[PDB]
This record gives C-alpha cells, structure tokens and sequence, in this order.
C-alpha cells in the first residue's frame, strides 16, 4: 500500500538534506530491506540506497539511510547541485510481498533567478475559434501570474508549470477566443508577472 | 540470553522470501515446547558425510505399493433428540433410560480417555536417529513373553499408534523394530534427512504403514517375523472400530483355546496378532478423536467399549498385558447409572436390542467382577428367556448366538472369583447351558471352529456342565455334511476339547456344593443342578450321594449313574447295597393344562452312545413342546427318556397317553 | 408348578457421581516399561 | 497499441535484453497522472511462484520465457482504477529484496484530432524540418512547439499521434 | 566443498540457539544441491561485528518444521506460510544421489 | 505364617453339659477358611466344620462353629461319652496352612473303682535272668490313682514303670498298667510281692499280692 | 469315603532320607489335592506338602528345602521324600486329600476331607530289636485278667490282637514305656469270666513290623 513519505526539500546548498519514510511492523520496523528511487522528472526508478544505508556502486556522493525504529530517514550531501527529480522508499513487506512511497519532490534553492522568455504566435486563421498562444520559458522559481487585457481590461484553464533541460521552468496559455472579440478588440496583449514584473506582449490583427 | 527471535532468509527460486520466528511469543502460548531441546536433537552441525552414515543405517522400503482402500462410516450422526452428556459433568440427573437418545461429546471424552501424558518416542537408539522426542497424550498396551526376553509396546494418540517390538538375545545386542500406523498428515515429524516415502511399506490414499529399523534389525527380525503388511494395513483400514476389535479377539480366543498361549512361540502370527491388538485400541480413540468438538451415540461406544473392555481381559489372561488409557470414567458412571434403571430378573422381557444394549452397558460400566453380582441375575434373565423362544435341540441362531456371547462375560467374569454371592443364578445359567448343548449345537459349533466362522467363537456348550465330550464323541458329533478336510476338523475338536478344560477357571465347578460328593471325578458325565437336588450322572458308583440308580445300558457298554444329592450336602459315604431299579411310568397323559413338570429336568440317552439330550422343563411352553412333539420315540427300543425331580427321583418314562 | 425364575439379586451399589481424575485414574504422568 | 476502454485486452511486452543471463526474478510497477509508484506482479526465475496485488488494485496474468529473453503480462482495463504506464523491473538476486535493472515503460471519451526564432506552431511527438535545428528542439508541455532558427533568413512542422 | 562447508565443532566450541539471530537458506540449484545454512550472530555492537557458521541445512529445516508444527495453534499466517515453504524446500533436496 | 492359640489347653465337662473351645488368629483372615477337626487318640482326624460355620457330613447339630476376623469358637453341646478327643483349628487360606495346639476334653464319669490285678513273672523270662511283675488297674475314673509297690513290705523305688490309656469313648473310665522290673537274683531272695492301689472311688487302699513259688 | 494305604520305613539313621508312599482305594486322584500332615507325639500336626494328580506341588516354606514329592496316576498313589533328616523328624505321618476338588491353579486351598491312618517314623541311630513275649498267668463278680508283656523291642510300634480279631471286648493294649535301656516294653490284658477260664484257648498275636516278628503266645493257667 502505502509509506509515508514528507514532502518539503530545504537548503541553502550546504550539501545537506534529509526526509523520512515511516513503515509498518513487517516492511521498516522489523525488517533491514528498503531502498529509495529518484533518478530524473521524466523516467523515476533508478536504486540510489541499496539498504538501510548501502549505496550502489555508481553514487559515490554521501547517501545514506538512518532506520531507527519504525522509521527510515534519508540523508543525501552530494546531489545538491541539480533540481533532480521526487525521492520514493520501498521494502519487503509480508503483509503485502512490495509496498512503495508517498512521494517527496525535491529542488535546491539559491540558484540564480532568472526573468522569463514570453513570446506569442499569430492570430491564427483556422471560424469562431482563436485560442492566443501566449509562452512562458527560461524562468525561475516556477511561480508567474498570467493576465491578459483588450487595451484597458482584461474559458481559461491554461497551467503547465514543468521543469526544463536549462534549469528552468517553462508554461502556455491559450485562453480561447473568438473572433466576436478578435476583431471588434483593437488589440491583445499577454502580460507576465514574475515577481513583480509586467513582462508584455502585444499583438494585433496586423 | 533471554531467548527472544530468529530471522530465516531464504533466496528460493529469486524472489528473496524473508520470515520472523518470534520464540518468546509463541513459546509463552505453547508451555510444552522447548526449542532449545529440538536445536540439541537437531544436531544442526552434523557434516553431509556423517548424516550419511546415520541415514544408510536405517532400512528402507525398497518398493511402496499403493492400495485404495476405502475406510468405512464408523460414528453415526447424531440421533435427533440426543441428550449431550459432557464425560466430565454426569450426574444422576442424566439420562433416564435405555430408550431416551443419549451420546457423549468427544472432546471431554478424548481428554478422559487420553488422560495419562508421556513421552512416545524415547531417545532410544533406533528411534533417535529418525525422529524427533515426542511427548504427548498417550495410552499404551504393553506386554513381554520369555521373561523379559521379548517385549512388545503399543503406545498409541489420538492420531497415530506405534508398536514397537523389544527381543534380547540372553547374551545382548537389543533388536528393536517398530510399525507407525496413521494418517500420512499425522504422523510424527521426522529428523534430519530422513524422509517417508521410502519407509512406509504400505500406503493408502490417507493412511500409512511406517517400518522404522536397522538393516542389521531388519535381517535379524526376518528369520522369525515375515508379517504380510498388506492385509495387516487393509483390515486396519477398511475395517470398522468393533468389527476389528472382533476380529482380535477371535484370534486371541482361538489362540487361547488348543493350548496356544501357554507357551507362546515368537511366531508371525503371535506378533501380528501383538500389533492388532494395539491397532484395536487405537481405532476406536481415532474414529472419536476425527470427530472433535462433536458428540458419539451412546450405542456406538457401549459396542465398542464392550469390545475393548474384552480384548483387555483376554490379553490379561493370555500374556498378562497392561492397558494403560482408553478408559473413560464418566462413560463408566453413565453406564453404571443405567444399570439401575432397568431390573435384572426380567431383562429377558425386553427388545433383543435392548437386551444386548444393557449387557454391553453392564460389562462397560461394571468391568472386573464383584461389584455388583447382580449382573449375573441379568444374563441369566436373557438366556432364560431365549431357552423359552428356542426350538428345542437346535443349533442357535447367529443373532442369538450374538446376544448370548455378549452376556456370557459377566458370568465368565464371576465364575473365576473365588467367593462369590450369585450361586444359585450361576447354577441355574449353567443348567441352562447343558440343555442347550445338543448333538446340532456341538457340531455347528465343530464345523464353525473347522471353517474359522462366528460360530466357533462362543457356544452354551462352553458353559455347560456336560463332561463326556471326549475326542472320540467329538468327532461322532462332528458334521460331515459338508466336504470338511479332516485336518481343521481334528484341529478344531482338539480346540473345542481345550476349551473345555476343567484346569480352566471357568470349566471346574468350584461353585457347585455338590461336585465335592464324587471321589471318581474322571468318570462323571453330567451334572444337573435343580432345585434342592443336584444330580450327578457318572459313569462310576463311589458317589456320596443321598441316593443311587442305574439305567439300562447294554451288557459290557460302560453303565451308567445317576446319583442324587439333596440341598447339596454330601452324604457320610457312598451309598452302599444294589443300587435300585429306575421305576418305569406309563400312566403319564400326553395332554396336560398345567405345568407339572416345571422345574424338572428331561434326560434322553441311548444304550451304546451316551447321553443324547437335556431339556430343562422351564414353563408350560417348554412342556407342551416336548409332550406334543416327535422328541417321545418309543419305537427305538436303545433310546430311554428319564424324568428328574426335584425331591430326587429318577423315573423312566416309557409310555404316555 | 410356577414357572422357572431368575433368583432374586440386590439393587445395584450406590454410584460415586463425586470422584474427581487425580482419584480414578493417578499421577498423569506415566513411564511406559 | 493500447487505448482500450473500461473493458479491455492488451498484451504488455517487457522484452529487456541487457546480457545473455536471464535466470533472475522479474516484476512489474506502474504510474499514472498521479505522483505515486505500486508494484503489481513477480514471477520467478525458475517460474514456479507468482505473486499479484492484493486490493483494489489487483491485476491480470503474467508469464516468461526463458528461451526467448522475455518475460510477458496481459491486463484487464479498469480505466478509472486502471493505470497507464507499466515499467519492467529485474530482482536483485540472492537474499537482497529489491530492483536493479530497469525498462522505459509501455504506452499510454475517446479519439481527437491530430493537428491543426518564432515559428509558432499550435497543436505525441513535434519535429521541425527532419531535425534540421536539434539544439532549438523547444516544445511546450500539453500544446505548441517552437523552433529556434536566425533571424536574416526571413527569404530562403512535424506532428504524429498514435490513436492517429 | 559446495558453497561452504559443514565442519563439525570441535570438542571444545559450544553453539547454542539463543545467540543466532539470522539463518540463511541454500535452494536446490543455488548451489551444488548440498542443503546448507549459515547461522549468524546478532550483526550488532560497536563496527557492527558478525561471526557464522555454516551447518547442514537439511537439519535446520527439519528442526524449523518440527518447531513450527508442534506450535501450529500459535501460528500467525505468517508462520504458516514459512512452514510451507520449509516443506516445499526440504522435498526439493534428496539424497541417495548424493551418494 | 499364621499362629493359631487355642484355649484352653485342657477341658473336663460332665455329660450334658456345653463345652466352647476358642480358636485366635495371629492375623486376620476370610471365615470361609477355617477348618475344626476331632481326633480320637490313636485315630486319624475326622473333619467337623469346614468353612468356619458349616458341618461336615455326619456331625450332628450339637456341633457349632462360629465367630470370625480373628477369635472363632466351637460349642459342642449335649456331650456324650464319644465326644471325648482333642480337637483342632485350622486355617487354609494363607500360603502354608496351620493348625492350632489342640483342646483336650475328657467327658466326666461317676467315680468307678479300679479291679486291681497282679502278674508274677513267668518261668520263660526268669530263664533269661529278669523278672517283670505287672499290676493292672481296669476300668476306673478319674484318672487319679497311685500305685505303691511292697516286696516283704519294702517300698520299691526308682524300679517300676506305668502307662495309663486313654479314656474309653463308650464308658468313659481308664486303665494303668504298672510294671515292676528286677533282676532274677534279687527277685529270688524276697517273698511277698505287693501292689498297693490308692483311689478316690476305694474306700481302702487296695492291696494284691503273692508269694514266689506259691501253689 | 475314600481310604489310604501308606508303606514306608520305621525305623531310619539321622544323615538318611525318608520316603513314604500312599495308595488311595474307592477313589481317584483326579481332580483334588493330596497332603502329607506329621505329627510328632504329644505336639503335631505339621502340614508339609501337597501334590495333585499333574504334577503340581506347593510345600511347606518351613521344609521346601529338603521336601520332594510325586505322583503315579496309573497307580493312584502319592510318595513323598525327606532329606537331612534329624532325631525331631519322628513323628506320625498321614496323608489327607482336599475335602474339595480343585482343578485349575489360580484357586485356594481347601480343608481336609478324609485322613487316613498315620505311621510312626523313628529317627534314630540305634538298631531293631526283635520282642519277646511272656504270659501273664490269670490267678484267681467272678471274672478274671489274663495278658501278655511284650518286652525288649525297638522301635515303635508292636501289634496284639487275641484270637486273631475274635477277642476284643475287654481288651487293653497299654501305650509303651520307654525303659533305660533304650528299649520298648508295653501289655495287653483282657479281662474275661472265670468260667471261661482254662477250657478254651486263648492266643495272643504280637506283631513287630521293623523286625519281622510274628508271635503267638498261648496263655494257660499254671
Ligand atoms: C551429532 O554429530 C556428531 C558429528 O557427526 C556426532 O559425533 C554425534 O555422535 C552426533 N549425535 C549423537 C547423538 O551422537
Ligand atoms: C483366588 O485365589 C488365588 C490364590 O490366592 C489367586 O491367585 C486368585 O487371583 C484369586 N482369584 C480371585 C478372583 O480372587
Ligand atoms: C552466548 O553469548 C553470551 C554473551 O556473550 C555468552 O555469555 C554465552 O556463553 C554464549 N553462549 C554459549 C552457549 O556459550
Ligand atoms: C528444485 O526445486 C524446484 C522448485 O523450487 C523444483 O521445481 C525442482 O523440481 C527441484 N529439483 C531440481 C532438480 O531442480
């Protein structure tokens, strides 16, 4: 079923983090088996914590397990330098032959921050449908409030804050319109705000 | 210290299976295990080739064959209406008849007949290399032959029996070989490498015979004990819990019988009859104990018990065995209980069911003699009753025969004390015995004994104070009829001779206060205790009797006596002069209306065979079969009819109207 | 003449109903010879 | 393929071909939408025990075949308590209870349509021109992508679905 | 000389239950086919030493069924199923090729 | 093993009367194991109640044996002259069988005085160089009765010898034989030889006597 | 009733053994149990052993160590055997059968039912000695005593009977007085009527079984 698993990475790169992994009497407290799994954002599984505290033979960086009790805790030194990926715990279980963990998703702080890229495509020709592409790449932290005007004011459902390559983040918004108010609008433009910043696009049927 | 867990890992077949064995959990729920004790026997640091050594020193079944057999429905369901009776709570409140449903639960009854606890597989040589120190619930049935020279133990659970065979050679070098009979799933744990498949000998779909020896053992064994194990297991099998306690105790009275157990010889047949006896014991607390938590019916375990209560006093006679378990005290009170609710002098007044119902119940609930005499008064009660329904002379009917042999313990039982306070009922029960025992019943008898049917295994004859059955008699009376072979039927006259042995305590009178009176006992005939007389019919005349005739026999042909003694005292001395004539009576009606020969007995002879008949003039109905019948043959001038009375007199009846 | 009859026996004796295991059967815990 | 309903038949694949030993234990863990990882089934190395989930998730049949390097599971489609992605998994070995080798994972109402420095597509896989700028390969998460290209050449887009 | 060995103790070496805690089970193709266990002690104290010693695991497995039958109205499930593995695995190995 | 006491050693009744002889056991034993015999002198032992209550053939119903445990009694009742014996209790029921010491009853008389005879020695025996004069005393009761021997009214001493039978079981009265035994030579130098019978049924002593060599 | 004949020595030496035999007329061995009882004069009845007609025997644990007995079934008779004997071994020894019958083993034992005739065996190293009989001349109610001394014999005991068995009212046989010498001495007087006397005859018959002696003496007035 399920190990509880805390959320809430920290630290300021002081190569240093640690969260926990709470088990039952027959999978963490009473049996020295159980190993972790963090490896990317696009692929999950890869071993990272051969036992209680063995490292496999390819992370060489300080990674090491406590299993105190009923509970195992994890704490990592070298992997302070990416914004890798969510951590996951597992053990032999005899109630239930494999059991695995709620989740805990990690990025460091302190990276340089970083404004973002917006951009915008055309109005788009193809019948009542117009959708305004509006692009948002190459910022940091992921945390940008979106609006939009018709030159004094301003179906929705827009969001995709994922992580990138570049240590970035990266969001659209479409919004769905209509040429109703495409044409009788003077014009449109996407505003950004990433801190308190009006990052701004305009566009025009032009 | 402080014993507390163990982790076993195991990497079978890839996937890594991980168990916790906590010991101070389920070592403080079960008080009678010791962990550390099975680690010591385990002997866990024995290397591959000293196991090895230990495993080729045990034998082995070279070939297993496999036999369906079909076990049958022993315990019936329960009687609807049945009174539960726990065997630990009987109060006389407790059921009130014979009639009302009754049936005692098994749980308390197995803990009462499994009382005694012990240890069944000792750390003895032979047993410690295969198995594991048991020690459980048990009852065992131990006997030795030879002096200590060979002994045979039959301990035995609830789930599994082992006998085991004990021979000493006077000089050392113990043979020891033992046969674990039960339910595959049951029997006990085996230790180290040993496995069962290539021990048992034979095999059933749930059921297995074990052998568990040496090599050395097994050869030594194989010169004087080749049992055949298929059988053995079949009966053991398929074989119901009374029909195969039956089946013991036939064997058990014909071996006791013809001068078999005297001497017992270290035959194949002695020591599998040995180990029937412990399957016996073991099938009826096995047919109870797969049935836990339930209840049997009463009747059930009266035959059974009876059965068993049986087995256990031949065995004591033949080898003088020790049963130890398989007795439940509360079905001796039920059944003690029971016996005062039914009177003795008319328990012949009842269903032939019932009747054979209450004396099972007598001999369970009163097992050895001389607590309540009373017993006798009933058996006599049943075989005076039947004597009244019999045809006269005939050969008894097997239900009869059934119902008369249940019923003869209690009288077997009491004729072996040497004071006892039921004379006169015995007497009048051995009367009745001699008046049974025809010309037909000895040689059905004869021909069951020749054949090795029910029929040989109890007879009136056995009880009956007739003493001119000698070889040459036996064998006149022996049938013929049928393509008999010579050979079982000089074997079973010289059985049915044995069996008649006066050096049997059951044979001597020793409870007729008028046998003293004969200074010639070799020569007596007959003895017929009536009422305030006895005669004795002999063929000699120093009798100290109150009187003397003499028959007519043919010149040169072994004359004949009959001596009265009156209320059984003997006179001062024989009486001496002539004897005196038999007065002929021919002034007797044939037609009567009332019993005037009730009490009296009727002796039918001829001149140059002997005694012919004994008819014991019971009731109207006796009298009426006799006067109106073909038995008065006057035109046979060697046959001659003699009336006894019970004032002593002799008459000869000659002629009737 | 009466007909032939059992002699007359005495009531069966009086049935304990009030014995206990360790009085009937003993120590439970037997060696076997 | 894949795409099945509520009541469905798909055979999953787990064909992994790392070496020439295939004498280990295999398994099968599955994800969704939803950030979580479950094991479903094992199978042995000598294929004598097999092990499934034991609640609201359970699942369907699996096998191996030592003489093809494969191992096999079929699945029943609960949709709505059924999930998508089932990744391979190889058991570490001798007394050690965990995973070691690994597989990329198997395929994803009903059907839609495909398709209709700024080259501003709007709509899987995207790919511009056969690749022609792998490095400015930029695709928004779902839909549109962008192409990075320079700026001069104003005077001298790939979609595929499989449901499609 | 299987995967180790089975060398009894010397007249001098004592073993007992109470001070092993871990038992490590052969299958039947994991090594030559020989059934050996390995017994250690409790992995704990001050670098976390540990001692074992190899045994005949046809004997363990033996000893662990008789325990676990002899107790089978204690058994948590558990235990029953190790109890099935444990005959399952004590039928795998045979003798008589051994020889 | 047991030791059966009877009491009392000695017993005199007069007819008519009842006797009651006493048996003890050492230990207990069964009633049903316990015989009483009468033995006449000279005569084997006639059995008289076996199982410790029942008669034997014969015995008439004066004859009762009773008690048990460990005291047993035997009343004879209605004595007669025949009656007289030493009668014996026993026990068969322990592993070696034993009897008691016996009660001897004599059955009393009216007081019958001796007929008093004597022998001189005849020629055959004085051939070989002895003499033996022989006193009879016939048919007297009680058993009390001195004989005195006088030759030539000397008081012989130290050189006679006597036996007395048993009582008669018809009359009930008894007979002494004395027997005075001299060399020839000191038989040959004496004349008047004597014996003097003394009895509580003589109103005098009575004296017979001879002369040796007298017609 | 049943009757016994017992033939065996009188007289035997100390170190010497003992055996004794008794026949049984009007009856049968079969079936009962057959003792041997001694009584030493004065004190007795000793029960030594019994035996049936098998071959079953239980002695006396008093004399089981110098006590054999057996049987002969084709001649209904009993012996019995005494070794070590000593001058307390004389007595009166009879033979008794069981007043019972008593067939099997486990079974107890019963009363004596009948005697029959003890004989007196002497344990002594001495030698026989041959009686001399002498008259005892009848001298002078009118009824006289006539008798015969049977002197100088060894050992018990002798046998007089007058006439041969047609005189025995009257008759008195006298216990015998042990003399100085070693020697048994007793009488045997009768007392007839004087009318009788002188006319016709009158023979006492003495008979010493150890020695063979056979005597009859006349008495004759002198
Ligand atoms: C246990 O194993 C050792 C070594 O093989 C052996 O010496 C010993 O005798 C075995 N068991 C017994 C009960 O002797
Ligand atoms: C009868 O007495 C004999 C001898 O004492 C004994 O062996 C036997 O066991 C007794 N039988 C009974 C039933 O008391
Ligand atoms: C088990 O370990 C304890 C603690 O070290 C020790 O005292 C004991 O001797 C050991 N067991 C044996 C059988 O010696
Ligand atoms: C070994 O055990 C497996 C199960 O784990 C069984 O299938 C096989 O028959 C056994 N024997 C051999 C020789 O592999």
């Amino acid at each position: 079923s399920v190990l509880t698993q805390p959320a809430s990475v920290s630290g300021s790169l002081g190569q240093s983090v640690t969260i926990s992994c709470t088990g039952t009497s027959s999978d963490v407290g009473g049996y020295d088996y159980v190993s972790w799994y963090q490896q990317h954002p696009g692929k999950n599984p890869k071993l990272m914590i051969f036992e209680v505290n063995n490292r496999p033979s390819g992370v060489s960086t300080r990674f090491s397990g406590s299993k105190s009790g009923n509970t195992a805790s994890l704490t990592i030194s070298g992997l302070q330098a990416e914004d890798e990926a969510d951590y996951y715990c597992n053990s032999y279980s005899t109630t239930t032959t494999w059991v695995f963990g709620g989740g805990t998703s990690l990025t460091v702080l302190g990276q340089p921050k970083a404004a973002p890229s917006v951009t915008l495509f055309p109005p788009s020709s193809e019948a009542n449908k117009a959708t305004l592409v509006c692009l948002i790449s190459d910022f940091y932290p992921g945390a940008v409030t979106v609006a939009w005007k018709a030159d004094s004011s301003p179906g929705v459902e827009t969001t995709t804050p994922s992580k990138q390559s570049n240590n970035k983040y990266a969001a659209s918004s479409y919004l769905s319109l209509t040429p109703e108010q495409w044409k009788s609008h003077r014009s449109y433009s996407c505003q950004v705000t990433h801190e308190g910043s009006t990052v701004e696009k305009t566009v025009a049927p032009t | 210290a402080s014993l507390s867990e163990v982790k076993l890992h195991l990497d079978i077949e890839g996937h890594a299976s991980h168990y916790t064995i906590p010991w101070t959990e389920l070592m403080a729920k079960v008080p009678g295990l010791s962990p550390e004790a099975l680690w010591r026997e385990a002997n866990v640091t024995e290397d591959l080739a000293s196991m090895l050594n230990r495993y080729k020193l045990i034998y082995k079944t070279s070939g297993t064959l496999g036999i369906a057999l079909a076990e049958p429905v022993d315990i019936p369901a329960v009687s609807e209406g049945s009174m539960q009776v726990d065997a630990s709570k009987v109060h006389p409140g407790v059921i009130s008849g014979l009639n009302s449903p009754a049936c005692m639960l098994s749980a308390p009854l197995e803990k009462q007949l499994f009382y005694y606890i012990g240890t069944m597989l000792p750390n003895t040589r032979p047993h410690s290399y295969v198995f594991y120190q048991l020690r459980c619930h048990l009852s065992y049935v131990a006997l030795s032959i030879n002096g200590d020279k060979f002994q045979y133990t039959g301990a035995m659970t609830s789930k599994f029996l082992m006998g085991t065979y004990k021979r000493v050679t006077e000089k050392g070098d113990e043979h020891v070989l033992s046969l674990v009979f039960g339910k595959t799933k049951d029997l006990p744990d085996l230790r180290g490498p040993f496995s069962y498949p290539s021990l048992t000998s034979a095999q059933s779909g749930d059921y297995s015979l074990v052998i568990v020896t040496t090599f050395v053992h097994y050869a030594n064994f194989h010169n004087y004990f080749v049992p055949n194990l298929k059988d053995m297991f079949s009966r053991a099998v398929t074989m119901t819990a009374a029909s195969y306690a039956r089946y013991v105790l036939q064997k058990l009275v014909l071996l006791e019988m013809k001068g078999g157990c005297r001497e017992p010889e270290l035959d194949t047949e002695t020591l599998t009859t040995m180990f029937e006896v412990s399957v016996a014991f073991f099938k009826v607390g096995h047919a109870v104990g797969e049935t836990g938590n339930g209840c049997v019916d009463l009747r059930w375990l009266a035959k059974s018990f009876f059965e068993l209560t049986v087995l256990k006093d031949i065995i004591g006679i033949c080898y003088g065995a020790t049963v130890k378990g398989m007795q439940s005290y509360g079905l001796e009170r039920l059944a003690a209980m029971l016996m005062a609710t039914v009177k003795m002098e008319e328990l012949g007044h009842l269903t032939t069911e019932k009747q054979e119902y209450a004396l099972r119940l007598a001999t369970v609930g009163y097992p050895k003699a001389g607590v309540y005499s009373g017993l006798i008064g009933g058996a006599t009660s049943v075989l005076l009753s039947a004597y009244n329904r019999h045809p006269l002379f005939q050969p008894l009917h097997t239900v009869m025969r059934e119902t008369l042999f249940i019923g003869s313990h209690v009288v077997l039982r009491e004729l072996r004390l040497n004071v006892t306070t039921q004379g006169p009922n015995l007497a009048l029960y051995q009367l009745l015995s001699t008046a049974l025992c025809s010309a037909l019943e000895i040689g059905e008898v004869l021909r069951g004994l020749a054949l090795g049917t029910e029929s040989g295994l109890f007879s009136p004859c056995y009880l009956s104070l007739r003493f001119d059955l000698t070889r040459d008699k036996l064998l006149s009376m022996a049938p013929q009829e049928a393509t008999l072979d010579q050979a079982a039927v000089s074997n079973a006259v010289d059985g049915f001779l044995g069996r008649l042995s006066l050096e049997r305590e059951d044979r001597d009178a020793w409870h007729l206060p008028a046998y003293k009176c004969v200074d010639r006992l070799d020569k007596v005939l007959m003895i017929i205790p009536l009422i305030n007389v006895t005669f004795i019919i002999s063929s000699d005349r120093e009798v100290r009797g109150s009187a003397l005739y003499e028959a007519s026999t043919t010149y040169l042909s072994s004359s004949l006596f009959l001596s009265p003694v009156i209320m059984n005292k003997c006179s001062q001395g024989a009486v001496a002069g002539e004897p005196r004539q038999i007065p002929k009576i021919q002034n007797f009606t044939r037609t009567q209306k009332s019993c005037i020969f009730c009490g009296f007995a009727l002796l039918s002879y001829d001149e140059k065979e002997g005694l012919e008949t004994t008819t014991y003039i019971t009731s109207q109905e006796v009298q009426n079969s006799i006067l109106s019948s073909n038995y008065f043959d006057f035109d046979n001038l060697h046959v001659h009819y003699l009336l006894l009375t019970t004032n002593g007199t002799v008459m000869e009846i000659a002629g009737l109207y | 003449k009466p007909n032939v009859e059992v002699w007359p026996v005495d009531p069966p004796p009086p049935v304990n109903f009030n014995k206990t295991a360790e009085q009937e059967y003993g120590d439970k815990e037997v060696k076997l010879p | 393929g894949g795409l099945v309903k509520p009541g469905g038949s798909l055979r999953l694949s787990c064909a992994a071909s790392g070496f020439t030993f295939s004498t280990y234990a295999m398994d099968w863990v599955r994800q969704a939408p939803g950030k979580g990882l479950e094991w479903v089934s094992l199978i042995s190395s000598r294929s004598s025990n097999i092990y499934y989930s034991d609640s609201v998730k359970g699942n369907f049949t699996i096998s191996r075949d030592n003489a093809k390097n494969s191992l096999f599971l079929q699945m029943n489609s609960l949709r709505a308590e059924d999930t998508a992605v089932y990744y391979c998994a190889r058991e570490a070995g001798g007394f050690h209870s965990h995973f070691d080798m690994w597989g990329q994972g198997t395929l994803v109402a009903s059907t839609k349509g495909p398709s209709v420095a700024a080259l501003g597509c709007l709509v899987v896989t995207v790919s511009w021109n056969s690749g022609a700028l792998t490095s400015g390969v930029h695709t928004f998460p779902a839909l549109s992508s962008v192409v990075t290209v320079p700026s001069s050449s104003l005077g001298t887009c790939n979609v595929n679905h499989k449901p499609s | 000389y299987p995967c180790c060995h089975v060398t009894q103790l010397a007249a001098q070496h004592l073993l007992a239950l109470e001070n092993i805690s871990d038992i490590y089970l052969v299958s039947n193709q994991t090594c030559d086919g020989f059934s050996l266990a390995s017994l250690n002690s409790p992995k704990n104290g001050s670098n976390q030493l540990v001692i074992s010693r190899c045994a005949n695991g046809l004997n363990v497995v033996s000893f662990f069924i008789s325990i676990l039958k002899r107790s089978s109205s204690a058994l948590t499930g558990h235990l029953r199923e190790l109890l099935t593995t444990l005959e399952t695995l004590y039928g795998s190995f045979s003798v008589e090729d051994l020889f | 093993e047991i030791v059966l006491t009877q009491s009392p050693v000695s017993l005199s009744l007069s007819p008519g009367e009842r006797a009651t002889l006493s048996c003890r056991a050492s230990q207990s034993l069964s009633s049903t194991y316990l015989a009483w015999y009468q033995q006449i002198p000279g005569q084997a032992p006639r059995l008289l109640i076996y199982g410790a209550s029942s008669r034997a053939a014969g015995i008439p119903d004066r004859f009762s044996g009773g008690g048990s445990g460990t005291d047993f009694t035997l009343t004879i009742s209605r004595l007669e002259p025949e009656d007289f014996a030493v009668y014996y209790c026993q026990q068969y029921g322990s592993s070696p069988r034993s009897f008691g010491q016996g009660t001897k009853l004599e059955i009393k008389r009216t007081v019958a005085a001796p007929s008093v005879f004597i022998f001189p020695p005849s020629d055959e025996q004085l051939k070989s160089g002895t003499a033996s004069v022989v006193c009879l005393l016939n048919n007297f009761y009680p058993r009390e009765a001195k004989v005195q021997w006088k030759v030539d009214n000397a008081l012989q001493s130290g050189n006679s010898q006597e036996s007395v039978t048993e009582q008669d079981s018809k009359d009930s009265t008894y007979s002494l034989s004395s027997t005075l035994t001299l060399s020839k030579a000191d038989y040959e130098k004496h004349k008047v030889y004597a014996c003097e019978v003394t009895h509580q049924g003589l109103s005098s002593p009575v004296t017979k006597s001879f002369n040796r060599g007298e017609c």
